[PDB]
C-alpha cells in the first residue's frame, strides 16, 4: 500500500518539470506570492475604497485559504 | 475645549487611520498578534458604520472612502484630500475641523480604549457558569 505515494513523484515532477519547460518563468511555489498580493491587494483595501476595500480585503486574504489549507492540513 | 488643549482632531477619519495605524502595524508582529491587530482596528468602523446607520447613512461607501485618504497615515486639516480629517454625523464622511469635521478632547479615548479593551476580555475568562 505505500508504492503508490511514490511515483506519483515520478509523474508529478515530469508534468511540472515539464511545466517548467513550457513555461520557462517560474516563480516561488508554494503559494509564496499569495501573502504578498494579500498586503499587496488590500493594500487597495486601503488605496481602493469608496466601498471595496472591503471587497479588496476579501478578495486580498482568500489567496492565503490555500496553503493555509496545506499549512493546516 | 477649556480643560482639553490637546483635543483629538476628526471623528471618523481617526478610525481609518487608526484602522490602517495600526493595521499598518499589524503585519510588523507576524503570526497571531497581527491578528490581535487587526481585528482592533477592525472594531473601529462600526463607529462610522453606526453613524452612517443612526444617519441612513452607509459606511461601506462612507468608512471606506475613508480609509482611501492618507499620505502614508494622519488625521488632519491639512489637506483631506490626501489625508484623514474629521467627520459628519448627518453624512458621517471626512470632513474639516473649523468645517464640519468631528472633534473628540484628549482624554476620551484611553478610557473608552482601555474599557472596551477590558470589557471583551473577561467576560471571555469564564466558561462555567454553573451552580452547587
Amino acid at each position: 500500500q505505500f508504492m503508490e505515494e511514490t511515483e506519483r513523484s515520478l509523474h508529478d515532477a515530469i508534468m511540472i518539470v515539464r511545466r517548467a519547460i513550457k513555461n520557462d518563468s517560474v516563480v516561488a511555489g508554494g503559494g509564496a506570492i499569495e501573502m504578498e498580493l494579500s498586503k499587496y491587494l488590500r493594500d487597495y483595501s486601503r488605496t481602493i475604497p469608496g466601498k471595496q476595500q472591503l471587497l479588496i480585503g476579501a478578495y486580498a486574504k482568500a489567496l492565503e485559504i490555500i496553503p493555509r489549507q496545506l499549512c493546516d492540513n | 475645549v477649556l480643560e482639553s488643549k490637546s483635543v483629538v482632531p476628526g471623528g471618523g477619519a481617526v478610525e481609518a487611520a487608526l484602522s490602517i495605524y495600526l493595521e499598518n502595524y499589524a503585519t510588523s508582529m507576524g503570526s497571531r498578534e497581527q491578528l490581535a491587530i487587526a481585528e482592533f482596528a477592525r472594531s473601529l468602523l462600526v463607529i462610522p458604520n453606526t453613524l452612517a446607520v443612526n444617519a441612513a447613512q452607509d459606511s461601506t461607501d462612507l468608512v471606506a472612502k475613508l480609509r482611501a485618504f492618507h499620505n502614508e497615515a494622519q488625521v488632519n486639516p491639512e489637506r483631506k484630500n490626501l489625508k484623514w480629517i474629521g467627520l459628519d454625523l448627518s453624512n458621517g464622511k471626512p470632513r474639516d475641523n473649523k468645517q464640519a469635521g468631528v472633534f473628540e478632547p484628549t482624554i476620551v479615548k484611553v478610557k473608552s480604549l482601555k474599557f472596551a479593551t477590558e470589557a471583551a476580555i473577561t467576560i471571555l475568562r469564564i466558561d462555567d457558569l454553573i451552580k452547587l
